[PDB]
């Protein structure tokens, strides 16, 4: 397995211990049955990869210095126009969603088709130009999938932050690391009820 | 043949007013009576009667 | 047959149509299913 | 330009294109296993009930992957809908 | 506050109630001598009213428009604004009498089954052992969850007879 | 000898008691028993059937307009509709003494008329009728409409018009055209009545069948619809200052989303309707295009049922194996559509009395309470037919072995969970609901208000705020602007909706006090009653300790006997029997809510019923005994005046609902054998010996007198109520 | 005629026999029960669908059973 989420436990059978990331945490049972167990596993590493880029792109925006996660589609209502890295792109929330749809439509769907259930959540091939795979791959799976649990965990950390906090991440980090008793999900007001 | 005399066993027709539920055997008629193990039990059904002859596969200790 | 629509009813139609729909057809109606209804088979 | 032809166009081209190439393949392989395996044959036979039963001029298209006049007058009925869609929800709301 | 609901102890209509309520009495206690049995006796009433009309208010119940107490159900609001007293708090109240005089009887139902005839001990109820069972349903929350987490509060669904479907 | 009276069924044709004509009547349109009927013949017959009851409703519509049209007053009451009472009818009684045909002369007549309470005219203008002629030629209309129907049952019953099994059988079509083309083109053919017509009617515009062809529903023209720029026909919106029929104040947009209602009419906007059945309309033709047909593209239902089984196996096999059993049972089907048609047709009456949809109806107060009422007794009804078909289904048409393990299988297995759980709520709903009553009682009996308990339904109070009602103060969503969704329809019908819901003028979320919490409960406590008894009905329908084999002795059978204790009523025909009573009984408090809180909000005495409808006293004597004063003085030994039949129809009701106690308390027997002795009298009497009875007299059966008890029952509940709902609301 | 049809359930108890009021079931010989005795509805054609005999019937649920269907004179016990 990769260790277990309450030392002492045992059990999880229906998770088998080749699952790449298997520490043992199914307490509502979800993946008994094999045929779920199969699209839970191929949609959590499809979560973790885009959570990872969201992850990063949050923090990229505010961290090179171009904005925050939450204030980017403002240009589309504001009525301003987008801008990657500064440089004015030349396109409408319109063009945009378009282009988005038929791209997602054709590679979602390329994905999907594919009919491997071993080759449809790690294809390979032109996806690892490096071939990093070779050599050992199910430690690297591990890093992707804890270190995207990590990611996917983050995104969510992000939106709560800004719901009740309503403060960026790299600024309410640091409101948290100057006063930390003081700025905390306790001292909010939406997180605890008194 | 059929369950021990005074044995309880779990009643299986299904339009029995015992069913699933216990009686003891008061008999078991040896011949070939369709119906043999006589079961007798503590609760009445809606007419009163506390007993009935159940078939062997009727019955299951 | 006359002003605009011309079916509009006469003035002595009520005094016509209640009495014939509630004492003659009924009793038409009554006499004609008890005929109907006592048929022998 | 950007007067109805510019939106109702797109619209149709999009949808036609992604329902021609991409889910195309989909489209079918979910109208089989619908139609034959879990959903058995409808009208057995009888009456002029010939009217349930599937027509031919559908089945006839030279289109490569098969692109039936019902396919292209679906993706495309889908398209003049998004085409309406963006275009009079720009117009105000 | 909550819901228009203002204070009873801010309540105009509520004064009147009391001002025209205890003088309904006091009319009622010039027609008896001072002293009179009858007269005592209104004057007690015009007391407890006079007191009753002042214990609600010092409750803070919050009343409308007619001047009648109303009482808060959402736990939220019952709580964060100090109204626990009313429903909330009452109903744990109930539901552990309940549960008490529930798993008491369970608790004797279960010994007399077995006992000898045990549907000639519901009709002549033994009364010790029914006055031994009475205490033990104090701990009933405790002793229900432990059957819960051991198996033996409900019966298994293969010794329950089912009319036929 | 044998009769012909019921060629359906031998038996009873056989019958030599009395009892033939009375089940001839009844196991008349019950085709599934009827001697030699197959399921082709059954389907062609009811198909058939369809047509005709098509036939009675268009032709009882056309009479409608034809007595408004020929004995009403349309035209004066379109000039003043808050003056002028719309005329129904009027009556030719030949037996009406000279002071009843003065009375009864009202509504502006020369005779004595019949104000309708309906409330058709409302509609029929708000729709674009204006005078007499429209309403003739609607009824002829609709009368060759009639007409057409019934050729079409006579054409579907004659050979080779006669649509085979597998035709009705054909699921997938039949949803796709009826909601493409019965709901969808029927609901954008209305949208192109009301942009062409209603609206510019009610603009002060004749566009009839003379001018449609050459008059622009919107001054622009399909232009924008083409051009996209769709906004244009929202421009222009009828101000606040626009009278319904007139020009003043009159706008040009034809299809907008103002929200609220017309100042004057304090009805919703005609332009805000015609928009909602166009955007309806396009939903409803692409939700057609959705089922498979004869082309290709398409969902097969069995294949959408088959593929929804929960992978955990908790609902067993799922839907898997339903389609079947839908398609191959029509009182499966039946029972859906009674359920569905029963609950829609109570959200006519909860969305028509706060949202009026037609002009000057709030006005009209006594129509108002005779539409709500109508509608919430008719969807009662339904309901009960809704489960009384699922009965039906359980014990004629359904297959313990195809359904094995599916969801419908998967009940009868907790049917006792079901059943004993309906058991609990409605307990504590009753020894509760009634307990807080009965204790404000003593508390208003000893004087002590205050003591009462008044409990604050806080719960709705902020449904209210979120939808925007302020009184509560909880500033919720719509209550507080600088919300999202505040500020997103800010733009649109959310002007509008704070200013309607926030004014006290009308019934868009009325203000709710302690007095309605107990009075909801209440009416949960009916629906679960009523629910329980229909339930137990249905899945005992076919099984029960006490008769097994109840399938066996089908839907309706009186008992089996004094066996096993009693088997009164056990029949699952029983449940429905029962269920009646607390269905009316549901209704009743449910009715009698709506008429005081509006009879109090129409008063102005608002606090009467925030007060007396906290104790059950308050009801009896500040509702029914205080408003029961003027309808039961339709006539006293000083003269009668124009609620003289409502007082008569008030009366006749208790008598009907008296009589049919008789049929209930007492049972056949004590009847049979008195038959016996005025049967030996009659053949004993002389000169009247010569005379005798074709059929031998015998009493009503144990079932027959059930249902013929309860039909009177019902009659009066409903007569007594609609004398008093109307004499009361038209008597001030 | 009510239908009355008598089950395996059969004991031979003769009580459904000596219960009946219109002389409709008999006791003929049979080999399923010790009592070598079923008992057999020769006559439901004087069946007044009284039930007399469920009543007195012993066995689980019930052996004899009357199934009310179509009345005539003597299914309604007519004596007009
Ligand atoms: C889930 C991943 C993700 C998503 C959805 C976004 C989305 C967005 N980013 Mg971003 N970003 C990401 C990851 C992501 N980013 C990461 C990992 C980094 C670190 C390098 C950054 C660093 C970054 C910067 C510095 C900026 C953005 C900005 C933006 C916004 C402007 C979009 C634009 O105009 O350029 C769209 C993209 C292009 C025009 C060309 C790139 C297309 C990709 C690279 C091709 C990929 C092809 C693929 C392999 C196969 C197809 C937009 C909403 C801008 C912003 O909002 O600031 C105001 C901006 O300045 N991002
Ligand atoms: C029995 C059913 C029931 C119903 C119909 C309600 C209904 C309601 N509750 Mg509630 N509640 C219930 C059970 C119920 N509660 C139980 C069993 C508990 C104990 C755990 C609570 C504890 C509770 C708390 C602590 C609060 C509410 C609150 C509320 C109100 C708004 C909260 C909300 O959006 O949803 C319902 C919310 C819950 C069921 C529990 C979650 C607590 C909510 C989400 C926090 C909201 C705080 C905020 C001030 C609410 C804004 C309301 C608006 C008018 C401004 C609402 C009318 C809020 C309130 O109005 O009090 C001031 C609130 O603070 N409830
Ligand atoms: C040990 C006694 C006892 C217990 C533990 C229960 C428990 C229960 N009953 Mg029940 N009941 C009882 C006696 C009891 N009942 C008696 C004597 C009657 C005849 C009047 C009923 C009639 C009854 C009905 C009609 C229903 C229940 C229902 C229920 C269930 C719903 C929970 C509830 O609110 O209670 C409900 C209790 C009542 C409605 C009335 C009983 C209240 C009495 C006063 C309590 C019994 C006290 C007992 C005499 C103490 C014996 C002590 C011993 C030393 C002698 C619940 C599990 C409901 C159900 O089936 O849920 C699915 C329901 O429909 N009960
Ligand atoms: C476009 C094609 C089409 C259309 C328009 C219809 C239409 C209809 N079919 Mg049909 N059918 C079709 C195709 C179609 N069918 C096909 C292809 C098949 C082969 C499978 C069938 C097989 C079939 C059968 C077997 C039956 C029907 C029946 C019916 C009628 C239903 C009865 C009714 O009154 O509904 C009317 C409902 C609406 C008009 C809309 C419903 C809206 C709800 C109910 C209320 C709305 C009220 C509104 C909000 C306010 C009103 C205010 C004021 C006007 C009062 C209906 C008129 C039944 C019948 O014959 O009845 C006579 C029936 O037995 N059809
Ligand atoms: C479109 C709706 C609809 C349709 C097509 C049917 C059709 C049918 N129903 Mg039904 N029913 C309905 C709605 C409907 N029902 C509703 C809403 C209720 C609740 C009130 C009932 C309650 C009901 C019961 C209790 C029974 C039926 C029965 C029947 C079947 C034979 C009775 C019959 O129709 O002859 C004619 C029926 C009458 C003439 C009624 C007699 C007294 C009425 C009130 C007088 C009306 C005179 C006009 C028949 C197939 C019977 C059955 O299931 O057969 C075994 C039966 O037991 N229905
Ligand atoms: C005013 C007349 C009336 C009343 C009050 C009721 C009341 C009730 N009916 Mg009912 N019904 C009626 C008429 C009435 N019915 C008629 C005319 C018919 C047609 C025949 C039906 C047919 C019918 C059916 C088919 C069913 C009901 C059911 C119910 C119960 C529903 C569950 C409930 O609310 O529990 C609440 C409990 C109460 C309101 C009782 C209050 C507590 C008592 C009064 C206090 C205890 C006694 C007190 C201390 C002193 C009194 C006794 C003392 C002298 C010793 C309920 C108690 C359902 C049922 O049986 O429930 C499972 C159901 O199946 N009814
Ligand atoms: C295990 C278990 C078992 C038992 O049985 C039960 C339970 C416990 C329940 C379970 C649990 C589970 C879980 C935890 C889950 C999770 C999920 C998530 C969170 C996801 C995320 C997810 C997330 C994600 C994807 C993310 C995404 C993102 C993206 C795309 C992007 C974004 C962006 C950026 C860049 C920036 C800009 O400016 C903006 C944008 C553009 C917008
Ligand atoms: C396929 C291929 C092939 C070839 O051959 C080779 C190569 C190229 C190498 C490959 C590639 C790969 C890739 C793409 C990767 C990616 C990664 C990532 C991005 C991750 C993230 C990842 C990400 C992540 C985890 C995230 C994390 C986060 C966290 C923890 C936290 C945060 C925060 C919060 C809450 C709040 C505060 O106030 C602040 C902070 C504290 C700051
Ligand atoms: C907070 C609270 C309320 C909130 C209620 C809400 C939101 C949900 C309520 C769910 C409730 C009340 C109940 C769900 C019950 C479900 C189950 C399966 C429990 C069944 C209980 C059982 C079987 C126990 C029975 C008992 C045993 C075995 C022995 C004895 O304990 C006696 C007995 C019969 C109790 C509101 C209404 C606001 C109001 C304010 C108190
Ligand atoms: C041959 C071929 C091809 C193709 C071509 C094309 C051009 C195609 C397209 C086609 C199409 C072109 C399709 C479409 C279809 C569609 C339809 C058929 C429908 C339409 C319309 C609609 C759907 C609308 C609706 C509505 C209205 C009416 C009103 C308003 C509202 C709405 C909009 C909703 C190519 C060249 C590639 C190459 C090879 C050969
Ligand atoms: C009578 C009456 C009624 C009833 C109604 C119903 C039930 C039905 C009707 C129906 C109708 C009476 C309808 C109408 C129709 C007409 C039309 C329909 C025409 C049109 C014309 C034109 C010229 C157009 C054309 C077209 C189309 C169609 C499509 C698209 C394209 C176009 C536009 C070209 C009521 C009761 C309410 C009351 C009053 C009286
Ligand atoms: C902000 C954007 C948010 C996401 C927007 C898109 C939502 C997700 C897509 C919805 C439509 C999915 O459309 C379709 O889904 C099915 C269901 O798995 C996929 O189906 C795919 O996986 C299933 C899994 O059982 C296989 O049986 C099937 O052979 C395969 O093609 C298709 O590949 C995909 O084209
Ligand atoms: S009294 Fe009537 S309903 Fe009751 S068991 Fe006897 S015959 Fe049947
Ligand atoms: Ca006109």
């Amino acid at each position: 397995r990769a260790g277990n989420w309450l030392p002492g436990s045992d059990a999880p059978a229906w998770l088998p211990d080749d699952l790449p990331g298997n520490y043992g945490f199914d307490p509502l049972g979800l993946c008994k049955d094999p045929a779920s167990l199969k699209r839970f596993t191929e949609s959590e590493v499809i979560h973790c990869r885009w959570a990872m880029l969201g992850a990063a792109g949050c923090l990229g925006v505010e961290a090179l210095g171009f904005g925050n996660w939450y204030d980017a589609p403002l240009w589309a209502i504001n009525g301003g126009s987008p801008t990657w890295f500064g440089i004015s792109v030349p396109f409408d929330l319109n063009t945009l969603l378009a282009v988005e749809f038929v791209a997602m439509a054709a590679a979602e769907s390329r994905r999907g088709d594919e009919t491997d259930a071993a080759k449809r959540i790690y294809p390979g091939g032109a996806f690892d130009p490096l071939n990093f795979a070779k050599g050992d791959i199910e430690t690297l799976k591990l890093k992707e999938i804890k270190n995207g649990r990590l990611a996917m965990m983050a995104c969510l950390g992000f939106v709560a932050q800004h719901a009740a906090t309503g403060k960026t991440p790299l600024q309410a980090l640091g409101d948290h690391i100057g006063n930390p008793w003081g700025s905390n999900f306790a001292t909010n007001g939406v997180s605890l009820p008194f | 043949v059929g369950p021990k005399r005074g044995s309880q066993v779990k009643i299986l027709r299904p339009e029995s007013y015992w069913y699933n539920q216990t009686g003891k055997v008061v008999s078991v008629d040896q011949s070939g009576i369709l119906y043999p193990v006589v079961v007798r039990f503590e609760t009445q059904n809606y007419a009163g009667v506390t007993t009935n002859n159940f078939a062997l596969d009727e019955v299951q200790p | 047959a006359a002003g605009s629509y011309p079916f509009v009813p006469p003035s002595w139609a009520p005094s016509v149509f209640v009495p014939l729909t509630g004492l003659v057809l009924p009793a038409i109606a009554m006499a004609t299913l008890f005929v109907y209804i006592e048929k022998d088979n | 330009g950007l007067e109805p032809y510019l939106q109702v166009c797109a619209g149709t081209a999009t949808m036609l294109a992604v329902g021609r190439f991409a889910f195309l393949p989909l489209h079918r392989r979910d109208l089989e296993r619908s139609a034959a395996t879990a959903g058995p044959k409808t009208t057995g036979s009888t009456y002029f009930d010939s009217l349930q039963q599937e027509a031919s001029f559908i089945t006839s298209t030279n289109d490569p992957a098969g692109f039936t006049l019902i396919d292209t007058m679906a993706w495309g009925a889908l398209g003049h809908a998004l085409g309406f869609a963006f275009l009079a929800a720009s117009s105000l709301q | 506050d909550i819901a228009g609901l203002t204070p009873c102890s801010e309540s105009a209509a509520y004064a009147k109630r009391l001002k025209n309520e205890v003088k309904g009495l006091n009319k009622r206690l010039k027609n008896y001598e001072a002293d009179s049995a009858p007269a005592i006796a209104l004057k007690a009433t015009i007391e407890r009213t006079q007191n009753r009309f002042a214990n609600y208010a010092k409750a803070g119940l919050l009343c409308g428009a007619d001047g009648l107490p109303h009482l808060i159900s959402d736990p939220g609001l019952a709580l964060k604004y100090g109204h626990a007293g009313e429903v909330f708090i009452p109903t744990f109240g109930f539901l552990y009498v309940a549960g008490w005089i529930g798993y008491v009887g369970r608790l004797y139902l279960n010994m007399v089954k077995g006992e000898a005839k045990p549907t000639e001990k519901e009709i002549i109820i033994d009364v010790p052992a029914a006055l031994r069972l009475t205490w033990q349903g104090a701990t009933w929350p405790v002793q229900v969850v432990a059957e819960l987490r051991a198996n033996t509060l409900t019966e298994k669904a293969e010794n329950i007879t089912i009319s036929p479907r | 000898a044998t009769k012909l009276f019921p060629k359906f069924s031998q038996g009873l044709a056989q019958d030599p008691t009395t009892r033939r004509i009375w089940f001839g009547l009844a196991v008349a349109h019950d085709f599934e028993s009827h001697d030699g009927m197959t399921e082709e013949n059954l389907y062609q017959k009811i198909f058939a059937s369809h047509f005709g009851q098509l036939a009675i409703i268009f032709l009882w519509t056309s009479g409608n307009l034809f007595h408004v049209a020929w004995q009403g007053n349309f035209e004066q009451w379109g000039a003043d509709p808050i003056h002028v009472r719309p005329i129904a009818h009027a009556i030719w009684d030949p037996h009406f003494g000279q002071p009843a045909v003065e009375a009864f002369t009202r509504g502006g007549a020369s005779g004595p008329v019949n104000i309708s309470t309906s409330g058709v005219y409302q509609w029929w203008y708000t729709i674009g009728m204006r005078t007499n002629q429209d309403l003739y030629v609607g009824s002829v209309f609709l009368a060759l409409v009639s007409a057409i129907f019934l050729f079409a049952s006579w054409l579907h019953l004659q050979p080779s018009f006669t649509p085979s099994l597998s035709w009705f059988k054909d699921a997938e079509s039949r949803l796709n055209h009826h909601l493409s083309g019965l709901f969808g083109v029927s609901s954008l053919a209305w949208t192109g009545h009301l942009v062409h017509v209603a609206i510019p009617e009610s603009r002060g515009k004749h566009v009839g069948w003379d001018n449609f062809l050459t008059q622009l529903p919107h001054p622009q023209g399909l232009t924008p619809f083409w051009t996209g720029n769709w906004a244009a026909y929202a421009q222009n919106p009828d101000s606040a200052s626009h009278v319904f029929g007139t020009s003043d104040g009159a706008g040009e947009a034809i299809l907008t989303f103002l929200g609220g209602f017309h100042p004057q009419t304090q009805s919703l906007w005609l332009t805000d309707m015609a928009h909602h059945h166009l955007a309806i309309a396009v939903i409803f033709i692409v939700a057609g295009h959705m089922y498979r047909t004869n082309f290709g593209i398409g969902h097969r239902m069995s294949a959408i049922l088959d593929a929804h089984v929960a992978p955990s196996g908790r609902l067993g096999a799922g839907h898997k194996g339903l389609f079947e059993t839908v398609n191959n049972s029509l009182h499966f089907q039946l029972g859906l559509a009674l359920a569905s048609v029963g609950t829609i047709c109570s959200l006519v009456a909860q969305h028509m009395y706060s949202l009026p949809p037609y002009a000057f109806l709030a006005n009209d107060f006594t129509t108002q309470a005779s539409l709500y009422t109508h509608h919430q007794y008719i969807a009662g009804f339904i309901m009960c037919g809704a489960f009384a078909h699922g009965a039906i289904f359980w014990i004629r048409d359904y297959d313990p072995e195809q359904n094995k393990g599916n969801v419908l299988a998967r009940m009868l297995d907790h049917k006792e969970a079901i059943i004993s759980h309906l058991s609990w709520v409605s307990l504590f709903l009753g020894f509760h609901t009634l307990g807080l009553y009965v204790h404000n009682d003593v508390m208003q009996a000893f004087g002590t208000p205050e003591k009462q308990i008044l409990i604050e339904p806080v719960f709705a109070q902020w449904i209210q705020a979120a939808h925007g009602k302020a009184f509560y103060g909880f500033d919720l969503l719509l209550s507080s602007s600088s919300s999202s969704a505040a500020s997103a329809s800010q733009t649109l019908w959310l002007p509008g909706w704070l200013d309607a819901i926030n004014n006290n003028q009308n019934s868009l979320f009325l203000t709710i006090g302690p007095g309605d919490f107990l009075v909801h409960h209440a009416i949960a406590l009916g629906l679960h009653t009523t629910t329980l008894i229909l339930v137990k009905g249905a899945l005992d329908a076919r099984g029960s300790k006490l008769m097994p084999d109840k399938k066996d002795f089908g839907y309706s059978f009186p008992c089996d006997g004094p066996g096993r204790g009693g088997t009164c009523d056990i029949s699952a025909y029983d449940a429905f029997y029962l269920a009646v009573f607390w269905m009316l009984n549901t209704i009743g408090w449910v009715t009698f809510y709506f008429h005081w809180k509006h009879l109090t909000l129409w008063q102005g005495n608002v606090s009467q019923f925030d007060e007396s409808s906290t104790y059950l006293m308050g009801w009896l004597r500040d509702y029914l005994w205080l408003n029961s004063s003027q309808l039961i003085n339709g006539y006293n030994p000083f003269g009668m005046n124009s609620l003289s039949v409502w007082a008569w129809i008030f009366l006749f009701g208790h008598l009907v609902y008296a009589t049919g106690f008789m049929f209930l308390i007492s049972w056949r027997g004590y009847w049979q054998e008195l038959i016996e002795t005025l049967v030996w009298a009659h053949e004993k009497t002389p000169l009247a010996n010569l005379v005798y009875w074709k059929d031998k007299p015998v009493a009503l059966s144990i079932v027959q007198a059930r249902l013929v008890g309860l039909t009177h029952f019902s009659v009066g509940y409903v007569f007594t109520y609609a004398a008093f709902l109307i004499a009361s609301t038209s008597g001030k | 005629s009510h239908i009355v049809k008598i089950y395996d359930t059969c004991i031979g108890c003769t009580q459904c026999v000596r219960a009946c009021p219109l002389d409709v079931l008999e006791m003929v010989p049979w080999n399923g029960c010790k009592a070598n005795q079923m008992a057999s509805a020769p006559r439901t054609e004087d069946c007044v669908g009284c039930k007399r005999c469920e009543t007195a019937c012993p066995t689980d649920f019930l052996s004899v059973r009357v199934y009310l269907g179509s009345e005539s004179t003597r299914s309604m016990g007519l004596s007009y």
